[PDB]
C-alpha cells in the first residue's frame, strides 16, 4: 500500500503530547452539563486571590497562629523596623505557603507585579504613619529610614485609612526571573519604617496588630512547569 | 502587559499523564493470588496527581490511560535458556460486575469488558474512557456520609464507585517463573474545574480521608526582619 | 473536516478527527479571542446593616431556583417563599482573650429551628442557598480582628490516623465547636488545631472561599449571600453537609481595665430559595 | 513512501472495537432477504413485555409453581401486608429472573419508570379495596396501613376491575442508579394493605390468589455492559 | 379487561369506576384563596406534591350490628404525611378535602350505607 | 365505593385547625349487612381522604407539641 | 466515498470502506432519526368468540400467503381454500384441581382431521398459519386462571442426560401431555416438569410468546391467530414443529361442595391458508 | 424522557468478540494427533457467547474471526538453547473437503481453502466472512428430527453444517518440543434478531441438544413480605 518510514519517534511515550486513541467505552453517552458555580477558566485566577503571609515567621512563632501578626508597638521608636523581606516569591520563607506561591511553585518562572496590602488591626482611636519602600536590589538592605526614603516608597496614614496597599514594580534584566531565584535574576529587599510613631489615646490598648496580603497584579505569568518541592511521598500508601 | 498566558490554563496545568499504581504479578503455579494484580481505581494512591486533583473541588474530564508494563526474570533454577515474547491482558471490570478468583478462570473471556491485549517490546497500549459517573462531576471532596442515619464511611469514599482493572499474564510459561510489574498513568484532558480550594500544606497518610498530622505553616528564618544574606556564603 | 487552525510560535497544523467517539479526540489547547442603613427584609425578620459596607454575593451567583432546564425528579411539590425564608438566629458564642474559633455546619444547624427542619424531616431531596449575616457589636476602644469564611465541602481529618470522625464531635446541635490552638488527643474525635483549619490546609489559605472580615476598626458585622454548591442538584441534608463557616479571630481582642469585657457574637442565617422533593411519610426522628 | 509513526494502539487487541477487515469468502453472494416477523431491533422491546414475578418466593415455595401466587385470604384482617419488597429491579430475589431483570443484569445501570400490574384471579362476585403503596427510600419500610398512606398509593376496587396496574416513579438523587444498589442510589420500599376487606359471597370459595407482572415503562435506559453473574461454566462442554 | 377511571392526586392513585358518579361538594370545585378576598400580611408558600396524596386511614370492620362510625378531618390528619407536619407550625389553614370510601363488595352480600360530609356538626 | 370532592366551608377565610373542625364525616348503615352461612364475614370499610390545595399563612416557630 | 457523519458525543468522522466485499465493512453502529357476538366464519365452521373480547394478531402480522417475490421452489400446485380452512376440533382436556398442564405439537397434531392430514401426506413442503381458539365454559362460583402461549422452536430436553428424545414421548397422537409439578425420572421421555417449562427456561418467562389468558372471572375463551414462523420458507411438516401451544394453570381451579367439577377445555385449530409444493406419489404411511 | 437507548441495540449488545474455544496441540513427532488441532464450527460449546445468541431464536449477521495463538516450552530435555520465530498456519475447511489425516500431509496446499499464515510477536490474525448458510437465517433452535421417518439426532445439530477450522505449526522443530493454544473469537456485525424467547435459567450440560437438570426459579427470601434489611450489617 502506502510506503511510509518509520521516523525516530515511534513506539515513545513522551508525556506532555496530545495523541489521538480509540474509545474503550464506545457510544457510551455522559450525564448533561450542569452551572456550578465558580468555574475557573486559568490557574493564575487563584493567584489574585490575597492570602496572609506569615510575616512574622519566627521559629517559636511559626508553629502558633502568632505567625501572621506583626507587631507594631506604641512610642517613641522612630529607627524600628516593622519587617523586612527579600521579594522572593518562589524561595523566601515569608511568601512559599502563601496561595500565590502554591501556584508559582509549581511554574518554574515568574514574570508579574506582585502586591502588598497591610491591614490595620487596631483601635478606632489609634493614628500613624508608616513608609513602605521597595528597594531594588541595587547593593545593601535599607537600614535606617534615611536609607528607605531613596528607593520608592508609600506613606499610609493609619489613621484615615486601614488596608494600604503597595504594589511592588516589576523592575528587572530580564524578562522573567526563576522561582529558585540566584543572585542573578533576584529581587530588590521590602521594608517598613515608622514616620510619626503611633499615637494611641488612654482609652485603648498601646500595641497594634498589623497583618500581610499578598497577591499577584493582574500582569502576573508563569513559564514552565515542575514538581512541587513540598509535598513527597514513601510508599504507595493505602 | 503583553505577557498573557498559555501554560498557566486548566488544560495543560492536568493534561499531564501521572503514574497512580505500581502492580507486581509473577507468572508460576502456586499462590494464586500472586499471578494477577488487582486494582480498584482511585486517584489518592501517588502523591504526585493527589494534590494537582486537590486544588479543585469538582473536575470533569476525559481520561486517557496508558500502561507501561515491563518485565524481569526471577531467579533461582530451571530458567527458560530462551524465551518467545509474552502478552499481558488488562481487563476493566465495570462497578458490579464478576471478578476473576485467579488465572485461567472461566470469567477471564471478558465478552461485555473492554479487555486489551499487549505484546512486550512494542509502544504502551493507550484507550480513553468518557466522563463516566453517575453524578454530574467528579467530587474530590464529600462532606458527608453513607447512611441516612449518619453511620458508614466518612469522606471521599463513597462516590468513588469506579470498579477495577484486573491484569494477567495470558502463557502458561511451562519452564520459568518470571514477574512483571505495571505502571498506570492517567492523563485527564477536556478538563473542567469548579470551586477552587487551598493546597494540602500537612503530608498525606491515608487513601481513605483527609487524616494528616498538624504541621507548621512555613519554615522558620532569623529575626523579623530577616533580609537573608547581605553578601555572598563565602569569607 | 480538513480544518487549518493556528499554533503558538504560515505556520498552521490539520489534525482530523478519525474515530467516532467525542472522548476519544486530543485536547483542544487553543483559544478563540438619624443616618441612612439599607435594611434586608428577607420572610418578615428584617437586618440593619450599614450604608457603606459591602455584601460578598457568593461565588458570583445570587441564590435562585432550580429551573425545568436542570431538574432530574419525578414530581415537584411545593417550596415555601414565606414560612422557610426568616433570618433565625443561632446562640451567641463569646468572644474573649484566648479564643481560639469556631465553626458551625448548616444543613445539619438549622434543624431545629422553624419549619426549616419540619420540611428537610420529611422530604427526601433539598436545595437551598443561604444569606449568613453575623455581627458583633463594636466600640471605638475594643480594637481586634475577625475572618468568616464559608468553606463548601470542608472534609474534617480525625484526631487519631487510621480512624474515621463521629458525627457527635463532627458537627453539634446548639453550640459552636472549638478549635484548639493546640492539638487535640482524642481517639475519636477531630484534628481541631487552629494553624490547619481542620482540613489540614495553611489557615492562612482560607482566603479563596467567600470570606469578609469583620474587623473592629472599620466594620460592625458581615454578610455573605452563599449559594448552592454540590455536583448532584438534589441531595439529602442529613447526611451532607453542603459547606461550613468557620469564624477565626487573626488578631485577639485587647479592651482596656475600664472597659467591657463580654463582647458577644451572633449568626443569623436564613435559606433563601429552599426546594424540596420526594415526600416520604417518614418524619426522621 | 509515506512517513508514519505507529502511535501507542498499535498491535492490540481491544475487544470492542469496531475497524474494517479483509473478508475470507470474497464475492460470496448471500441468500436473499425473507421477511421473518419478530424482527426485534431494540434490546429493551424485551423488557417492555409483562413476565410474572415470584412474590412469595419462600424456601419451600421457590422450587414448587406456587412461588408466583400471592396469597389474598378473605375475612376480617385490616393489618396483614400482603406483600412488600425493595423496589431494586437487578439485586432483589424477586426481580432478578424476571424478562426485565435479565436483560437488566446484562447492563451495569438502570434508570426507568418500572410498572407493576396486579391481576386478581378469583371468583367473579368477589369484592375488595388493597392500597399498593411505593414508599420512597426515606427512612424506615411502612409497617402498618397509617404509615403506608402518606407514600404514593393506588387505591384498587377487586370488583370493580381486575388488573390494577402501579407505574412505580423515577425519584432519584442520581440519573442512573447501579443495578448491585448500595444504600447509596437504592430504591424506595413497595408495599399492599387491606382497605375493606374481601366480601366473597357463600357460593365462591373464600381464598383467592393474585399474581403480579412487571415491565419497565416506555422509559427506561442502560448504561454499561457486563458479564451476568447468574450463568457459568467448568469446562469446555461437549 | 375494563375501563376504569384513575384519579392521579399528588403520587397515589385510586381506581374508582366508569359508571360512577362522583359529588362534586355543594357545586363548586375546590380552589385556591385568591388576592381578591384575601386578609392576611405575607402568604407563604403552599405545596402541591408533599400535601395532596390519597392517605389512607385505618380499617373500620363492619359487622351485622353495627351502628355507625364518624370522624372529624382537620382533627384526623395530623399524623399523616407532611400535612400535620406544615399545620403544627402555621397559624392558619385552608384545605379542599376529596374523599374517596370503599368496601369490597360480592353479590351475595346485601346491605347499604349513607356517607355524608357534614360541616359544623 | 364513594367519592364527595368536599370544598373548604367556613365563615371566616382562615382559622386554625387545631381548635376547629371544618366538617364531619358519618357513616351510618341504614339496612345492615346479611350474609350467608358460607360467606364472608370480615367485610372492611376504608377512607382515603386527600386534602387539595392546602394553603398556610403565618409560619410561627412553635413546633405545637 | 469521502463520506462525513455525526457520532455520539464540529466532531465527525470519515471512515472510508477499502474492501470489495458487504462483509467487510465496519458495524453500522449510527441511526438516521340476546346480545351481539362477533362470529368468525372460515371455511364452514364457525366460532362465537365475545364482543368485547381481545383477538392477539400473531407477532403483529396477519397470515398470508407465499407470493412469488420470496419463492425458491420449481413448480408450484393447487392450495384448497376452503378443504383446509375448517374449525377442527382436537380431544377435550379434563381440567382439575391438581392439573399441571398440557401441550401440543400442532403440524403433527393435525394428521388425522379432515383433509390437512390428507395434504401434507402426498406433498414434499407445507407452509400454514395457525387461528388457534381455546375455550373452557365459565361461571360466577368457579374461580381459576389459565395461560396459554404458542412458543416457537420449543426444543425440549430429555429427563435423562446424555440421551436424545423419543418422537412417541415428545409429541402424542390426539392427547395432550401432562406436565408433571415435580421432575420425570424416565431414560429416554422428556423432561416435563412444570417449573421450567420443557425448555430449561423459566415458567414465568413466557410471556414473549403470543399469549393470552383465559381468567375465569373476565374472559370464557381466548383466540390466538399464529403465523407462519420458520428460517426456510417451505420445510415439511412430518419432521419439523413450527411452534407448541402450552397451557399451564398458574392459578388452580377452586371450587366449592354443591358446584360442578368437571370442567373442561378444548382447542379449535384452523389452518389459514395452507400451501403445498412437490408433489410426490408417495401416501407416506 | 430524554434517555433513549443507543447501548441496548441489537448490534452493542452482539458486536463484541467472545471466546469460543481453546485448543492445544504440540510440535514434536509421535502422537500425529497432538501435532494439529480440529474444531467444528459451534457456537455452543462456550456459555458466554451462547446465552447472548439464545435470546432469539433466528439470527443473521456477518463475522469477524481473531485468534490469539500463543505457546509456551515443554519442560524435559533437549531443549532449543535458541529458537527462531514460530509461524502458525490456520485452515478453514468447507463442508464436503478432504480433511488432513496429521501433520506434513498432501492436503496442507490449500488451493481453494482460505488458509491464513500468522507469525508470533504480531497482532493477532483477522478475516471477515459473510452470512454463508443455505438457509435464510441461522437458526439457534430447530425442533425437529433429520429424518422424514422422525430418527436420526433430534435439535439444532441438524442445520450446523459450518465445517471446521484445522490448524497446524509449520516449521519441524529438529531439537525441541513446545505446545501452543488457540483461542477463537466471534465478533458478529450487521446483526438482525427475530422471534425473541426467554434465557435459560437451568445451566447448561451439553452441546448437542437443550439437556438440563430442573432448577428452581429464582432464591428464597425470608417471608413473603421480607423488606430485606431496615438498618445497616452492623450492630
Ligand atoms: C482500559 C481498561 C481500564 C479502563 C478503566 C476505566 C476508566 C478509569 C476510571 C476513571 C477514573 C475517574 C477519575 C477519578 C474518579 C474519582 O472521582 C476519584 N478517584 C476521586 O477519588
Ligand atoms: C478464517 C478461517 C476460518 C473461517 C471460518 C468460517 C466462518 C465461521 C463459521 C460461521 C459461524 C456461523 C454462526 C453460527 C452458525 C450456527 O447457526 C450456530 N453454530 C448454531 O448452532
Amino acid at each position: 500500500g502506502l510506503p511510509t518510514m518509520l521516523t525516530p519517534g515511534s513506539n515513545q511515550f513522551l508525556t506532555s503530547d496530545d495523541f489521538q486513541s480509540p474509545s474503550a467505552m464506545p457510544q457510551f453517552d455522559v450525564t448533561p452539563e450542569m452551572k456550578i458555580p465558580g468555574e475557573v477558566h486559568n490557574l493564575m485566577e487563584i493567584a489574585e486571590v490575597d492570602s496572609v503571609v506569615p510575616v512574622n515567621n519566627t521559629k517559636e512563632n511559626i508553629n502558633s497562629m502568632e505567625a501572621y501578626r506583626i507587631p507594631v508597638t506604641g512610642g517613641d521608636q522612630l529607627h524600628t523596623q516593622v519587617f523586612g523581606f527579600q521579594m522572593q516569591p518562589g524561595l523566601n520563607s515569608v511568601f512559599k505557603r502563601t496561595l500565590l506561591g502554591e501556584i508559582l511553585n509549581y511554574y518554574a518562572h515568574w514574570s508579574g507585579s506582585v502586591k502588598l496590602t497591610f491591614v490595620f488591626c487596631g483601635s478606632a482611636m489609634a493614628t500613624g504613619k508608616f513608609l513602605l519602600a521597595y528597594s531594588p536590589p541595587g547593593a545593601s538592605p535599607p537600614q535606617n529610614r534615611k536609607q528607605a526614603m531613596l528607593g520608592t516608597h508609600v506613606i499610609w496614614d493609619v489613621g484615615l485609612q486601614s488596608s494600604c496597599v503597595l504594589c511592588i514594580p516589576w523592575i528587572s534584566q530580564t524578562h522573567y526571573r526563576l522561582v529558585q531565584q540566584d543572585e542573578y535574576t533576584s529581587a530588590g529587599y521590602v521594608t517598613c519604617w515608622y514616620q510619626t510613631g503611633l499615637i494611641v489615646p488612654p482609652g485603648a490598648p498601646p500595641s497594634c496588630t498589623i497583618l500581610c496580603f499578598a497577591s499577584a497584579c493582574n500582569d502576573f505569568s508563569v513559564r514552565n512547569l515542575r514538581d512541587t518541592p513540598f509535598i513527597e511521598q514513601t510508599q504507595l500508601l493505602q | 502587559n503583553y505577557h498573557s498566558r498559555t501554560e498557566s490554563s486548566i488544560e495543560n496545568f492536568l493534561c499531564r499523564a501521572a503514574c497512580v499504581y505500581i502492580a507486581t504479578y509473577k507468572s508460576a503455579g502456586g499462590t494464586p493470588t500472586e499471578r494477577y494484580a488487582s486494582w480498584r481505581i482511585n486517584t489518592r494512591q501517588m502523591v504526585q496527581l493527589r494534590r494537582k486533583f486537590e486544588l479543585f473541588t469538582y473536575l470533569r474530564f476525559d481520561m486517557e490511560i496508558t500502561f507501561v508494563i515491563t518485565s524481569t526474570q526471577d531467579p533461582g533454577t530451571q530458567l527458560a535458556q530462551d524465551m518467545p515474547v509474552l502478552t499481558h491482558q488488562i481487563m476493566y471490570i465495570p462497578p458490579g460486575g464478576p471478578v476473576p478468583n485467579s488465572a485461567t478462570d472461566f470469567a477471564w473471556q471478558s465478552s461485555t469488558n473492554p479487555s486489551i491485549f499487549w505484546t512486550e517490546g512494542c509502544a504502551p497500549a493507550r484507550m480513553s474512557v468518557p466522563f463516566i459517573s453517575i453524578g454530574n462531576a467528579y467530587s474530590n471532596f464529600y462532606d458527608g456520609w453513607s447512611h441516612f442515619t449518619q453511620e458508614g464511611v466518612y469522606g471521599f469514599n463513597s462516590l468513588n464507585n469506579m470498579g477495577h482493572i484486573y491484569v494477567r499474564h495470558v502463557n502458561e510459561q511451562s519452564l520459568g517463573v518470571s514477574t512483571s510489574t505495571l505502571r498506570v498513568y492517567f492523563k485527564p484532558k477536556h478538563v473542567r474545574a469548579w470551586v477552587p480550594r487551598p493546597p494540602r500544606l500537612s503530608p498525606y497518610v491515608k487513601s481513605s480521608n483527609v487524616n494528616f498530622k498538624p504541621t507548621a505553616v512555613t519554615t522558620e528564618r532569623k529575626d523579623i526582619n530577616d533580609v537573608g544574606t547581605l553578601r555572598p556564603v563565602g569569607y | 473536516g480538513a480544518q487549518v487552525s493556528t499554533q503558538k510560535t504560515t505556520i498552521h497544523y490539520t489534525n482530523i478527527n478519525y474515530y467516532k467517539d467525542a472522548a476519544s479526540n486530543s485536547a483542544n489547547r487553543q483559544d478563540f479571542t438619624s443616618d441612612r442603613v439599607r435594611s434586608i427584609t428577607l420572610g418578615n425578620s428584617t437586618i440593619t446593616t450599614q450604608e457603606c459596607a459591602n455584601v460578598v454575593v457568593g461565588y458570583g451567583v445570587w441564590p435562585s431556583y432550580l429551573q425545568d432546564n436542570e431538574a432530574t425528579a419525578e414530581d415537584q411539590p411545593t417550596q415555601p417563599d414565606v414560612a422557610t425564608c426568616r433570618f433565625y438566629t443561632l446562640d451567641s458564642i463569646q468572644w474573649q482573650k484566648e479564643s481560639d474559633g469556631w465553626w458551625w455546619k448548616f444543613p445539619e444547624a438549622l434543624k431545629n429551628m422553624g419549619l426549616f427542619g419540619q420540611n428537610m424531616e420529611y422530604h427526601y431531596l433539598g436545595r437551598s442557598g443561604y444569606t449568613i449575616h453575623v455581627q458583633c457589636n463594636a466600640s471605638k476602644f475594643h480594637q481586634g480582628c475577625l475572618l468568616v469564611v464559608c468553606v463548601p465541602e470542608a472534609e474534617m481529618g480525625c484526631s487519631d490516623v487510621e480512624r474515621e470522625v463521629v458525627a457527635a464531635s463532627l458537627s453539634s446541635e446548639d453550640t459552636a465547636k472549638s478549635f484548639s490552638r493546640t492539638e487535640s488527643n482524642g481517639q475519636h474525635t477531630v484534628q481541631t488545631v487552629v494553624y490547619n483549619a481542620g482540613m489540614g490546609v495553611g489557615v492562612g489559605n482560607l482566603t479563596i472561599f467567600p470570606h469578609q472580615w469583620i474587623n473592629l476598626r472599620t466594620n460592625n458585622s458581615a454578610t455573605i449571600v452563599m449559594p448552592y454548591i454540590n455536583s448532584v442538584p438534589m441531595d439529602n441534608m442529613f447526611r451532607h453537609y453542603n459547606f461550613t463557616l468557620m469564624i477565626i479571630p487573626f488578631a485577639k481582642l485587647e479592651y482596656t481595665e475600664q472597659a467591657s469585657n463580654y463582647v458577644p457574637i451572633t449568626v443569623t442565617v436564613a435559606p433563601m430559595c429552599a426546594e424540596y422533593n420526594g415526600l416520604r411519610l417518614a418524619s426522621h426522628q
